[PDB]
């Protein structure tokens, strides 16, 4: 679930530039990202609306820190 | 160096020669006279020690470097009556109560349910035969001087496997074993065998069953060999012997059948002191071409005074397993002395007959054959065993 | 087999009472062995066969307490506890402790040392048992 | 290589080659006329062929033997595939074998079918025109589709000149997000 | 440990053993038996369905077999034949054999089995319906002695007991199969022997003869370790004990 949210939260910051979610993300790769946007759009399509909307700040520092964050407690508790 | 150690936990050990063992023990128990076969003094209450003191004191104060009047101090410290909680007429056939060990606790439950009119008895334990052959055979002396084992000598205890295999089980085996001496060459006990493979015979006689075989298969083949170390030691002193182990050296060595290179010897050869061996490991043993035994030697050790000094017993027999006789089917009780095959009467094929049975079954007075059948003599080996 | 069902305990208890005595002395042990009486082991219905392999069995035990690497004074303990087990017994022969070569010379270093201790009470049962020839001059105990 | 007694593989493995071909090629036969070879690989069905013949040719012994042993012993590769090809041809032989009037009566299943490969392939023409009037086609879609290829609705409507205007807002970016895009990949 | 059992050798690759070596050969042209013969399994139940299954599906293999490649010829024939009244005779007779299949397919188990000395396809039924596990021979003999249903399985009535007893002395106690004839039981001469030799006093006996107690003695003097002695090895010399 967490990494859905995560990719939610990018595509609200960055909108749909693939290449540069893909980058920032530690292994998914460009296909993954487009496999996954086909996959999601059907139920959220209000979602990605609202992302569209949500024009988040896009830092660098602190995106990568709540990245990491997020991701070290995921693994830890999952 | 021949030093013997654990391969696995109390399974097996480490290879090393049986004559170089033999003397590593000998030289350090020589010169001690532990080692002797002869009757040593033996401890005894403080009130008869008079008499064994002033052969017993001077001893102890040359090997202990201490006093005669300390020698004297600790004989006296270390009498049995300061052990002998049982005096020497109590009876072994009842548990003392007076006492505080949770071993006795446990036999005193193990005894208290056997002793209704329906459990109770003096039936075997476990097993028999060990107790039986050791009183047989424990401390005697031989009859003849030749016959005499020799001081020190290495006795070997040799588990053979009988052919009749379960099949089934796997933590208990069917095996024989022999106390033999390191001095012995690997013909005595090949002699020494009495399996009833020897006795096989056959052939088909349903016409003629009074035409039963003249010789048994030891006197037809007599090739035998054991396996140690990867060498094979064949048997050829009589021109009924053949070198079995040359055909499975042709065999195994064209493929990698999973062994090693092999090497042939004569079973004349070879003594027990010759043989680099392991202990617990098994190992083959072989005769009548077809019938192999395997061979572990569970245990190795030097002669004591208590143990058996008769060479005649020799190799003697030390345990022994249990085999159940084929009962023919016809009646389902008594034994079979033949077998059957094609028979138009028998309910089953093999099926298996008593000598007073196929007789009166398959023949009439005349002893002309009734129906259609082929028969063979049958030697049991549950009978045999 | 390994071990009879229950001996081990009281072994066990024995050797571990004996260590707490803090003493080294042969009366000590005779006491706990009077005491607690474990001399009786031996009796018991037990059939000639039953005696004998049990027999075998306690003292091959006996000889696994008292190699090393047990200190000192449990090994004491374990001589005085090889010396009971050998001298209660009612066998015919006396049967006798299974003794490996890789352990009769260090029995023999440790039989000197307890010469060379002062502890005369544990060299002299040692060599009470080898007049008794108590050993098997085995390949494993 | 089973046909020769080499050592490595047993002499109860060995067999004459000509029937061995003449078995197989039967099989293929099938696997062809019964639709198993158009738009598939042929080598994992010739595979399969080759290895229900030396079953049905010794079930006493051989039906124990699985693919992975029977292709140790030929010391050839066994496709991943071969595995799914050999379960769609059981099946279509167990679709034949629902004919014959003994082998209906019998109730066989997937491992005892393989010894009656002889019969089955005696009577093949007429066993196979009855069981196509009961075809075979990719199981994935055999799965009793209700609705084949569904007309989608028409949205061939392009409005007048602009259907709206909001969703170019909604695609640019503002100042924030343009200096944090400056500073994302500094 | 466990992987010494015998063969003490055996082949890495393919289990197999050593050829068979002159003396083996040897003493199988002399005819000499092997230890490995003895073993000998009981017949389990699920064994004995399995193979009266067997048998009804071989009856009915050979009774369909003529009549369905008949069936088969006749439309292959008809297939081929273009002429209007013999490809309606070729109709009718596949009709016929059509109808024939169908009355065999609705017969009874009963009839499919058949009697106890009708023909069976045995070393078929041994190598392809029990994979070689149990001989030709000893399935045929298990059936036709034991497991067809003509074979008299019912308890042995009083009156039979005793008229066998009986009659028995008449012929000696031998020749058992017109012992078994002359019963009008329909019992066999194993059957027959087997019951007598349970309750037969000349066997099971209670008393005791000079050339048995010598014997047994001699035998008991020659084993006898300490109190161990071979008590129900020593019936292989002596005849009649357990
Ligand atoms: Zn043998
Ligand atoms: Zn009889």
């Amino acid at each position: 679930n967490k990494e859905t949210d995560m990719f939610f939260l990018a595509i609200s910051m960055v909108g749909t530039d693939f290449s540069m979610i893909g980058q920032l993300f530690p292994h998914r790769a460009r296909i993954e990202i487009k496999n996954k946007f086909k996959r999601e759009e059907k139920t959220n399509g209000w979602r990605i609306d609202k992302a569209f909307q949500e024009k988040r700040p896009f830092d660098f520092d602190f995106f990568a820190h709540l990245l990491q964050k997020v991701l070290a407690e995921e693994e830890k508790r999952k | 160096c021949n030093f013997p150690e654990y391969e696995l936990p109390e399974l097996n050990t480490r290879a090393f020669h049986v004559g170089a063992f033999g003397e590593l023990w000998r030289g350090r128990l020589r010169g001690a006279g532990d080692l002797s076969l002869r009757e040593p003094p033996a401890s005894a209450l403080p009130g008869s020690q008079a008499a064994d003191s002033d052969r017993e004191d001077a001893a102890v104060a040359r090997d202990l470097d201490c006093s005669l009047e300390a020698a004297a101090e600790l004989r006296a410290v270390c009498g049995l009556d300061k052990l002998k909680c049982l005096e020497d007429g109590e009876d072994p056939e009842v548990i003392p109560e007076n006492t505080d060990l949770v071993t006795l606790g446990v036999r005193k439950r193990f005894l208290e349910h056997r002793e209704e009119t329906i459990t109770i008895d003096r039936a075997c334990r476990q097993e028999t035969f060990v107790y039986e052959m050791e009183s047989h055979a424990i401390g005697k002396k031989p009859e003849n001087s030749a016959d005499m084992i020799e001081e020190g000598e290495l006795i070997l205890s040799v588990n053979i496997l009988y052919p009749v295999i379960f099949h089934k089980h796997k933590e208990h085996k069917p095996y024989q074993t022999m106390l033999v001496l390191g001095s012995q060459k690997l013909t005595q006990l090949r002699d020494s065998i009495r399996c009833v493979s020897d006795l096989q015979i056959g052939g088909e006689f349903s016409n003629t069953p009074d035409q039963a075989p003249e010789h048994i298969s030891k006197d037809l083949y007599k090739s035998a060999f054991f396996y140690f170390e990867g060498t094979f030691y064949n048997d050829k002193r009589y021109p009924e012997c053949r070198d079995l182990s040359r055909t499975i050296i042709e065999w195994s060595e064209s493929h990698d059948r999973g062994y090693g290179k092999f090497q042939t010897a004569r079973m004349e050869d070879f003594t027990f002191n010759d043989l680099c061996i392991k202990l617990g490991f098994p190992y083959l043993y072989c005769h009548q071409g077809d019938c192999e035994h395997v061979i572990v030697i569970t245990d190795i050790r030097l002669v004591h005074h208590d143990d058996c000094l008769d060479r005649t017993l020799y190799p003697l027999l030390i345990k022994k397993h249990w085999l159940w006789t084929r009962k023919c089917f016809v009646c389902k009780m008594y034994t079979a002395r033949w077998v059957t095959n094609n028979d138009s009467f028998a309910p089953e094929d093999p099926c298996f007959f008593c000598d007073v049975c196929f007789r009166m079954l398959h023949y009439d007075s005349e002893g002309n054959k009734l129906g259609e059948f082929l028969a063979y003599p049958y030697v049991d080996p549950g009978t045999f065993n | 087999m390994g071990t009879p069902p229950g001996l081990q305990t009281d072994c066990e208890a024995l050797l571990s009472r004996f260590q707490e005595t803090d003493s080294v002395r042969f009366e000590d042990f005779t006491e706990l062995w009077r005491n607690m009486k474990f001399g009786t082991i031996f009796c018991g219905r037990m059939r000639n066969l039953e005696k004998n392999m049990f027999t075998k069995e306690a003292l091959a035990l006996a000889w696994r307490y008292f190699l090393p690497p047990y200190t000192f004074q449990i090994r004491v303990g374990a001589l005085y506890l090889l010396y009971g087990l050998y001298n209660t017994q009612l066998c015919q022969p006396k049967q006798k402790i299974r003794v490996a070569l890789k352990d009769w010379d260090e029995v023999l270093k440790f039989q000197q040392d307890l010469v060379n201790a002062q502890h005369f009470d544990a060299a002299y049962i040692f060599r009470k048992l080898r007049l008794d020839r108590a050993f098997h001059f085995t390949a494993m105990p | 290589k089973l046909f020769q007694a080499s050592p490595s593989v047993p002499a109860k493995y060995v067999e004459d080659k000509e029937k061995m071909l003449s078995r197989t090629m039967q099989l293929v036969e099938l696997a062809n006329e019964t639709w198993l070879v158009t738009g598939r690989h042929p080598l994992p069905v010739i595979t399969a062929a080759t290895f229900l013949a030396w079953q049905s040719l010794q079930p006493a012994d051989r039906l124990s033997c699985s693919l992975a042993r029977f292709c140790k012993l030929a010391n050839v590769d066994l496709p991943y595939p071969a595995s799914s090809r050999l379960q769609e041809l059981l099946a279509v032989l167990l679709r034949m074998a629902e004919q014959l009037a003994w082998l209906r009566v019998l109730r066989l299943d997937k491992r005892s079918v393989v010894k009656h490969i002889g019969d089955l392939l005696q009577h093949r023409q007429s066993l196979v025109r009855s069981a196509f009037r009961d075809l075979l086609l990719p199981p994935c879609m055999l799965k009793s589709p209700k609705r084949i290829c569904p007309v989608p609705p028409v949205s061939t409507v392009t409005g007048d000149e602009n259907i709206s205007d909001s969703e170019i807002e909604q695609y640019l970016r503002t100042p924030q997000e343009v200096r944090d895009f400056q500073r994302a990949q500094a | 440990m466990g992987h010494f059992m015998k063969p003490y050798f055996k082949d890495k690759v393919t289990g197999v053993g050593p050829p068979a070596n002159e003396d083996t050969r040897e003493k199988a042209a002399q005819g000499i038996k092997a230890f490995e013969e003895l073993l000998v399994t009981k017949w389990k139940n699920w064994e004995k369905a399995l193979l009266r299954k067997s048998v009804v599906s071989d009856r009915l293999q050979r009774l369909l077999q003529p009549k369905l490649l008949k069936l088969e010829y006749l439309h292959q024939k008809q297939s081929k034949v273009s002429s209007e009244l013999e490809r309606q005779a070729l109709e009718k007779q596949g009709r016929e054999a059509e109808k024939e299949i169908q009355d065999i397919n609705q017969l009874p188990e009963e009839a499919l089995l058949g009697n106890r000395l009708d023909s069976h396809d045995w070393e078929k039924i041994s190598n392809i319906n029990f994979e070689g596990s149990r001989s030709a021979e000893e399935i045929r003999k298990f059936w036709q002695n034991s497991e067809h249903p003509s074979i008299n399985k019912q308890e042995w009535s009083r009156e039979e007991e005793e008229r066998l007893q009986a009659i028995a002395a008449a012929h000696g106690h031998l020749e058992w199969q017109k012992i078994a004839e002359e019963l009008g039981t329909s019992r066999s001469a194993f059957q027959c022997l087997q019951k007598f030799q349970q309750h037969n006093k000349a066997l099971k006996r209670k008393e005791w003869t000079e050339e048995e107690d010598r014997m047994l003695t001699q035998l008991v003097q020659e084993m006898r370790v300490g109190s161990h002695i071979p008590y129900r090895r020593i019936v292989y010399y002596m005849e009649g004990r357990d």
